[PDB]
């Protein structure tokens, strides 16, 4: 949520380095890790003010975060863990419905097709 | 009746031991005469009409970088005035006999000017000034005052005597200079001393005869 | 009191005088307040005068000078609020107070001027008819009001002790009624009214003052604390026991006042009030009048139905109701009708199935009537006639005798009025009772036709032309009978025809509702319109028409008592409520209720509590009105639309109800959507949150039936929900889906107030509305998220923490139904909570199989063992056994538990706090069947 709010324009490698650091400090399982990434992205999209910030948050969740996950996969059985995290997330229907009301469309469909495109 | 009471006290080692006696015999009854009946904790400040008391305490020149006069703001409570009279500490003095009466009188004059700009509901009131001193004046003209700088005690007490300010002197030791100043402050156109040693001359105010 | 001075110095920094405001506002009395404080400090400083004298400040000298000049003026009138300022400032003066005090009292007492006549004969009251206005009494202080109260009380005591026939002033009793509203003069007010004033008025045997005070309490009292109401009911019963009440005007007043207090006992005051009079049950019951006892039993029925007192039990024994009902069985053998008995609670039905007293046959009554008829036509000596037909203890058939007399002779001889005058008021209602049975038997046996209209005309002339019986008394004695089947249909047909065939009641009702208004606190010309009515339709109470139409016309000149408020239309109203309940109880007479509410429906403008009446009616007759949606619609629209003139737009029903459900049915009932229910619950959360526009207009809660705005919002919301044509399960599910389903208009970060309002609303509704929460819990217990998928297997003690809703991680109906279940059960009465053990051991226990469901049931029920251990201890034990049984099923049907430690600590906490050792024998069978680790931690349970 900090990288979304302050530096959208930062490079993904610094963010991947920081996230791998945090995963090594407190020993975080991969499904809970990717779940916290998606939950943070969606919560920050819902709480965004209307205007440019909402466009910036949609870009961060839709484009930057999928690229960050790809770099984590190279650095690290990632597909099973991200699929587990997606089922973890799909239990949370009120978050996804609040997001869908702000997205004016089902945003989880676009997420799943985008993560399919990235592999 | 409405009264603008200003006390001018010499806060030095002389008047140190004698002050408690003077307060019971003369100062405390004088406050009661202005405020009928003794004060106790119900009197409230802030009535701009009415009697308003004030203190000016002065010093000698040995408090060398400190200021010479400590003035207090006007109060309508006689009780706050009594606590102020308790709160004086007499610590000054040294190798001298005189004190800065000109400073205390000049700030008393500035008090009476600010009083005169304050009360406009009444044109003129009972404007009473007391001087509780134990010492002859210095020969310095007044230095730490604006609009009354460079004035001796005689000129200032002339300006007190004209314009209708009732000037009084309470002294525990009988002195010539104080008597001369009292004679000079004559308003334009009774033995009150309980103790023979005390010299008390009151132009204005009523104190029980002893 | 001296610390007020520094506060005044803080709030008032000024240099000059503060100007005097305009006196023609009441709020200008708030502008003078600190000067009245200063006067009150000066007058206390007058004691030890020079010691701490308090001078007026320089800012307050102008207002003090204004008060000095206005006291110095002696030409003082009530046109402005200068009189109020003078009373407020100088209420703490001995002789400076009397100069405004007499100035305002003499306008309302009215000495000297004239004597103005009250209706009837021989009534003359003191002159003044205009009372003090409300804003004047609201602009005095408390001490001025206490002095005015004590002055008026002493005046009424003196005029009581003067034994005078000059009645009390109308302005005086109107003003005293307006002053008993204030609960801050309480020890001088209603407490003194019932503890001191009324026993002395009874002691001096006034009957002039007593009738005024009972009239003022019946027609001008709104918010009375319930113990005063029960004390006054006891005093009315002791009064009706004594005082030789041949006065029909006094006995009618005390009987109608007790009827007005019984049926307006609130549904939750009954049990804590009547447990105080339990050892002395006779004090609060009538011993002679049966109808008040039947009204008390019906009030008991709807009180123990609305609060659900009897669930969690099925025996009436061991409860406070048994003593009351037993003491009503003596003094009043009376058997309830089946249609009426079918509506009661269970234990009341089991009580009234026994103690059934048999009754006389129809033919034996007919033979007895004919015996006394031939004895009247044969015997001729006048004093023997008068003594025989009014023998006390003889079967009362005298009104049936009169019926047969004016049926065919069409007149009455001189002697019957003498017999009636020797009977008195107390036995006369027994004569009305047997006359009612005789009426329904003869009307059943009569061929309907022109003979039927002859019978209805002679009954109408018995009511009005001869004035033998009052209409509400007759209709009450008809409606509270015990007849079955077609006889009950004939009785309610008699009531409908008697109200609707002549013009004699429709004229009085129409003329009263077109020319009056219920807001008596806003009116100053009440006595004028009262005299207009009582001129145009005089109410005769001591057999005046019979005294005229007797062939030697006997002139009676008996004195009438003071009547300021009372008339037949406002004496019919509680009887009309009972009658509407009787028409709902019986099936095939609903068209009579439709035409009654069409004609006499506007009379409910003057009902002191219409919305509580509708809430009690739809809540108690919900099983009957389930399939008659049109009748329920007609009832609520009549009772509400009677009031659409006085009270503001949108006071009761939502506008989207007013625009859709105010239509006729074309077999398309308006099925409401979720936006409707979100609007309703939004109105309740906005009244309870406090809102400056406010979804309701703001009223004067000193003069409503609801004490605060929240109770008003809740009752009109529940009336609107029960008045729909949609069944209970759909309304309850839609209320739950306000919060359970995802919804805009329901903000996150404000969800707990919405769950709070759903708890209050759906608890206050009948059984088929709040039973659906059990189905929702069952729907989430058998979910894939608790049973098969722990795909989100997050620590369940996070998952069932609802406050997780802080971050947007609320799971689903799991935590949402847990939160709404806690919000509903937190507001539930104990009779509604006591259906939880049946729901555990019958529904939930055959489906708890995994550990998450067991923890969900623990999270669901565990916080309410405090309520069970406090109030009803069977159910705590049954819940404890159910907990251990579910633990057994999950230990059997699972490989291992991950959370054996919180389960074990919960069970030890439940033992050491709530159950103790009542669960000993039945627990150890369960503990011994567990797996070894759980047994190793649970071994200390068995000691």
């Amino acid at each position: 949520l900090l990288e979304g709010t302050m530096n959208l324009t930062g490079e993904t490698q610094s963010l991947v380095e920081q996230l791998t650091m945090v995963k090594r400090m407190q020993h975080i399982p991969t499904p809970l890790f990717v779940l916290e990434i998606w939950k943070a992205c969606f919560v920050g999209l819902i709480e965004s003010p209307e205007g440019t910030e909402e466009l910036k948050w949609t870009a961060f969740t839709f484009l930057k975060i999928p690229q960050v996950l790809v770099k984590l996969k190279k650095y690290s059985d990632f597909t099973e863990d991200v699929n587990c995290a997606f089922e973890f997330l799909l239990k949370l229907t009120p978050l996804l419905d609040k997001a869908d009301q702000r997205c004016n469309c089902d945003c989880t469909n676009f997420l799943l097709q985008e993560c399919g495109k990235q592999g | 009746v409405v009264a603008d009471v200003v006390f001018v006290i010499e806060g030095t080692a002389n008047l140190g031991p004698y002050f408690e006696g003077l307060r019971k015999h003369y100062l405390l009854p004088a406050i009661e005469y202005f405020n009928g009946g003794p004060p106790a904790e119900t009197d409230f400040g802030g009535d701009y009409g009415g009697t308003q008391y004030s203190l000016v305490v002065f010093n000698t020149v040995d408090c060398a970088p400190e200021s010479y006069v400590q003035c207090h703001a006007p109060t309508s409570s006689a009780y706050e005035f009594v606590t102020w009279l308790d709160g004086i500490k007499f610590m000054g003095g040294g190798g001298e006999s005189c004190s800065l009466i000109a400073e205390g009188l000049s700030t008393a004059l500035q008090l009476f000017d600010d009083f005169k700009k304050m009360r406009e509901q009444i044109g003129q009131t009972h404007r009473v000034c007391l001087l509780i001193c134990n010492s002859p004046p210095y020969l310095l003209p007044a230095v730490e005052s604006t609009t009354y700088s460079g004035c001796t005690t005689e000129n200032l007490v002339q300006q007190i005597g004209e314009r209708g300010i009732h000037f009084s002197i309470v002294s525990p030791r009988k002195l010539p200079a104080l008597r001369l100043l009292f004679e000079k402050a004559a308003p334009p156109a009774t033995d009150v001393s309980q103790d023979p040693r005390h010299m008390v001359l009151v132009r204005g105010l009523v104190l029980p005869v002893g | 009191f001296l610390p007020v001075m520094k506060l005044f110095d803080l709030l008032y920094p000024e240099k000059e005088y503060i100007p005097v405001p305009d006196i023609n506002k009441p709020q200008s009395t708030h502008a003078f307040a600190m000067t009245c404080i200063w006067i009150h400090l000066n007058r206390k400083a007058q004691n030890d005068n020079s010691k701490l004298q308090i001078p007026i400040p320089h800012s307050l000298r102008l207002h003090h000078e204004f008060l000095q000049q206005s006291l110095r003026n002696k030409s003082l009138q009530m046109n402005d609020y200068k009189i109020a300022l003078l009373c407020n400032a100088y209420s703490t003066n001995s002789e400076c107070f009397t100069l405004p005090m007499g100035a305002l009292v003499e306008t309302i007492y009215g000495n000297g001027i004239m004597r103005i006549p009250l209706p009837g004969t021989n009534c003359m009251a003191s002159g003044s008819i205009t009372p003090l206005p409300m804003n004047l009494l609201d602009s005095l202080t408390v001490h001025a009001k206490m002095s005015l109260i004590h002055s008026i009380a002493t005046r009424v005591i003196k005029l009581a002790h003067a034994k005078s026939s000059v009645a009390l002033a109308p302005a005086l009793v109107e003003t005293y009624s307006r002053l008993l509203v204030y609960m801050e003069i309480e020890s001088l007010g209603i407490k003194g009214f019932i503890s001191q004033l009324l026993p002395t008025v009874f002691k001096s045997h006034a009957w002039g003052i007593l009738h005024t005070l009972l009239e003022m309490f019946s027609y001008r009292m709104h918010h009375i604390q319930p113990h005063y109401r029960v004390q006054l009911l006891s005093h009315l019963h002791t009064l009706a026991a004594v005082a030789q009440t041949n006065q029909n005007q006094l006995h009618l007043c005390v009987e109608s006042t007790a009827l007005r207090l019984i049926t307006a006992l609130g549904s939750s005051e009954v049990q804590p009030q009547f447990t105080r009079f339990l050892s002395d049950p006779k004090t609060v019951l009538s011993a002679e009048s049966e109808e008040l006892n039947r009204a008390l039993i019906l009030t008991l029925a709807r009180a123990t139905h609305v609060t659900d007192f009897f669930t969690g039990s099925d025996s009436i024994q061991g409860t406070w109701c048994k003593d009351i009902l037993q003491t009503i069985m003596s003094f009043t053998p009376h058997n309830w009708a089946s249609h009426t008995l079918s509506c009661f609670p269970g234990p009341l039905q089991a009580f009234f199935k026994q103690n059934n007293v048999p009754q006389e046959s129809r033919f034996n009554l007919k033979k007895n009537v004919e015996e006394e008829y031939r004895k009247w036509k044969s015997m001729s000596n006048e004093n023997d006639i008068i003594t025989h037909f009014s023998m006390q203890g003889s079967p009362p058939l005298f009104l049936c005798l009169l019926w047969k007399m004016l049926l065919e002779t069409d007149h009455i001889n001189q002697i019957g009025y003498r017999v009636l005058e020797r009977i008195g008021a107390r036995a006369l209602v027994a004569h009305v009772r047997t006359f009612a049975d005789f009426l329904v038997y003869e009307f059943s046996t009569s061929a309907g036709g022109q003979q039927l209209n002859k019978c209805i005309e002679i009954l109408n002339d018995m009511v009005w032309k001869y004035n033998i019986v009052t209409l509400d008394r007759l209709i009450l004695c008809l409606a509270m009978r015990s007849h079955e089947g077609n006889e009950a249909q004939v009785c309610y047909f008699i009531i409908q025809l008697l109200l609707l065939k002549p013009n004699d009641f429709r004229n009085r009702v129409s003329d009263f509702v077109k020319e009056n208004s219920p807001e008596h606190w806003l009116q100053n010309d009440w006595h004028t319109k009262h005299m207009n009515y009582h001129k145009k339709y005089p109410e005769k109470l001591y057999f005046e028409g019979l005294a005229e139409q007797v062939d030697p016309p006997v002139q009676i000149q008996s004195p009438y008592l003071p009547i300021y408020f009372g008339n037949v239309c406002l004496r019919f109203l509680p009887v009309f409520d009972i009658v509407i309940h009787r028409f709902l109880e019986l099936l095939p007479v609903s068209k009579s209720l439709e035409t009654l509410l069409d004609h006499l429906g506007g009379l409910y403008k003057f009902h002191d509590r219409p919305v509580t009446y509708l809430y009690n009616t739809l809540h108690y007759y919900e099983m009957h009105l389930r399939d008659r949606a049109f009748l329920k619609r007609k009832l609520v629209h009549a009772i509400i639309g009677s009031l659409k003139d006085n009270r503001p737009q949108g006071w009761c029903l939502s506008d989207t109800y007013l625009k859709c459900a105010m239509n006729a049915r074309e077999e398309n009932p308006w099925v409401p959507d979720d936006t409707y229910y979100c609007r309703l619950i939004g109105r309740l959360v906005d009244t309870m949150a406090g809102k400056s526009p406010g979804p309701f207009p703001n009223c004067d809660w000193r003069f409503n039936e609801f004490p605060n705005p929240a109770a008003h919002a809740l009752h009109v919301t529940c009336v609107e929900l029960m008045a729909l044509a949609v069944s209970g399960k759909e309304v309850g599910n839609a209320l739950l889906n306000v919060v359970l389903k995802s919804q805009p208009l329901v903000p996150r970060e404000n969800i707990t107030a919405w769950m709070n309002a759903i708890g209050l609303i759906i608890t206050a509704l009948p059984e088929p509305y709040w039973i659906v929460l059990h189905d929702r819990i069952v729907s989430v217990i058998s979910s894939p998220s608790l049973t098969s998928e722990t795909e989100w297997v997050g620590y369940p003690f996070r998952l069932f923490d609802f406050t997780a809703c802080h971050q947007s991680y609320s799971e689903m109906s799991c935590s949402y139904t847990l939160a709404l279940a806690h919000a509903v059960w937190h507001h539930s009465s104990i009779g509604q909570l006591s259906l939880i053990p049946k729901f555990l051991t019958e529904v939930l226990l055959p489906i708890v199989k995994t550990e998450f469901q067991l923890l969900y049931v623990y999270h669901l029920v565990g916080p309410f063992l405090q309520r069970f251990q406090q109030e009803r201890t069977r159910c705590m034990i049954e819940i404890g056994v159910a907990f251990y049984d579910m633990l057994l099923n999950v230990d059997q049907c699972s490989t291992h538990l991950n959370y054996m430690d919180p389960i074990c600590d919960f069970l030890y906490h439940m033992k050491y706090m709530f159950t103790g050792d009542s669960v000993k024998e039945q627990v150890e069978k369960i503990i011994c069947n567990l797996k070894p680790a759980l047994k190793l931690r649970l071994r200390f349970i068995t000691h």
